[PDB]
């Protein structure tokens, strides 16, 4: 299961 | 400004034997950016349909890829791999030496 | 010492095309799922036989995270140009690595969450899954942004939870496959590399996993001197190759011996010219 990023860079 | 000089290795998939279907490989690694141009030459003549492997990178962020094409070795034909990458002021060509 | 990683890449290129997004998943160093935005039909796909036990909702689910990451990278790629004051006519690379390592006891050892820009470290979540390490001045702006949004507690959640949960789930389905090894097959070649002298090359072919070790010895001391070794190379069929050689006084060849150490041999191979 892949990660799902939060705040963008 | 995203450089890292690539490492090239050219070799057959099976121990060579004049006149027998084998597969030639061009294993390029340690380059960045991932954008790279790889040609497989046969007697200095660009070989067609050269298949490339999917791109993967390593823990050090550098990328690596396997370019290959089917071929039947002889005693006079020369084969090589030519790679152009923005980390080299010029394309680098490396010939296949059936003992390596 | 199992583990799970997701290597993600998004590269921007001059032209009308949006940047390409590529994600590759690994379980114990083996690729099992991959996603490329350049595909005819972008979707996460099976890269190992065992993953073909997963139903469509799994693929649809992961694919949707995929779609989301794309925008996340496309957007982040744009924020980087601003930070570094770069121009619009080139190409840039933004890479991500995240995952979890488990011990043989299935217990989590460490979480991973780090990113690079132009192939250089940019920002990374520390081992406490709470604080960040920013490489340069740009990195500082992202650090603050994430510290104020409380991003660390959410990647930490995925790492101590979903990452461990699902990785076990995979190992369960694919341990039989993973454990699978391929014994190397070896032989020695003779080459005229000089008069009075000569070269012997010990070949190791078609073995899996990559880890292997080749040695040369003149009945006794291992020849570290004048020995040539090549990086382990893939044969293109899943298995790997490697060779090592040593200069050897002509006519004395059959006295040197080669040894092959690989986890698939009932015992280390031993051969000679």
């Amino acid at each position: 299961a892949a990660v799902y990023n939060f705040a963008t860079m | 400004m995203i450089q890292k000089t690539p490492q090239i290795q050219v070799y057959s998939r099976h121990p060579p034997e004049n006149g027998k279907p084998n597969i030639l490989n061009c294993y390029v690694t340690q380059f960045h950016p991932p954008h790279i141009e790889i040609q497989m030459l046969k007697n200095g003549k660009k070989i067609p349909k050269v298949e490339m492997s999917d791109m993967s990178f390593s823990k050090d962020w550098s990328f690596y890829i396997l370019a290959h094409t089917e071929f039947t070795p002889t005693e006079t034909d020369t084969y090589a791999c030519r790679v152009k990458h923005d980390s080299m002021a010029e394309p680098k060509t490396v010939y296949w030496d059936r003992d390596m | 010492p199992h583990s799970m990683r997701y290597f993600e890449t998004a590269v921007s290129r001059p032209g009308l095309e949006e940047p390409r997004y590529i994600s590759v998943g690994y379980v114990d160093n083996k690729e099992f799922v991959r996603f490329d935005s350049d595909a005819e039909n972008p979707r996460y796909e099976p890269r190992a036989p065992w993953m073909e036990q997963e139903g469509p909702e799994y693929w649809e689910r992961e694919t949707q995270k995929a779609k989301g990451q794309e925008q996340w990278f496309r957007v982040s790629l744009r924020n980087l140009l601003g930070y570094y004051n770069q121009s619009a006519g080139g190409s840039h690379t933004l890479q991500q690595m995240s995952g979890c390592d488990l011990g043989s006891d299935w217990r989590l050892l460490r979480g991973y969450l780090q990113f690079a820009y132009e192939g250089r470290d940019y920002i990374a979540l520390n081992e406490d899954l709470k604080t960040w390490t920013a490489a340069d001045m740009a990195a500082q702006i992202t650090r603050r942004k994430w510290e104020q949004s409380g991003a660390a507690e959410h990647y930490k959640a995925y790492l101590e939870g979903e990452c461990v949960e699902w990785l076990h789930r995979y190992l369960k389905n694919g341990n039989a496959t993973l454990l699978r090894t391929d014994s190397p097959k070896a032989h020695v070649t003779h080459h005229p590399r000089s008069k009075g002298e000569v070269t012997l090359r010990c070949w190791a072919l078609g073995f899996y996993p990559a880890d292997i070790t080749l040695t040369w010895q003149l009945n006794g001391e291992e020849l570290t001197q004048d020995m040539e070794l090549v990086e382990t190379r893939p044969a293109g069929d899943g298995t790997f190759q490697k060779w090592a050689s040593v200069v050897v006084p002509l006519g004395k060849e059959q006295n040197y011996t080669c040894r092959v150490y690989h986890e698939g041999l009932p015992e280390p191979l031993t051969l000679r010219w």
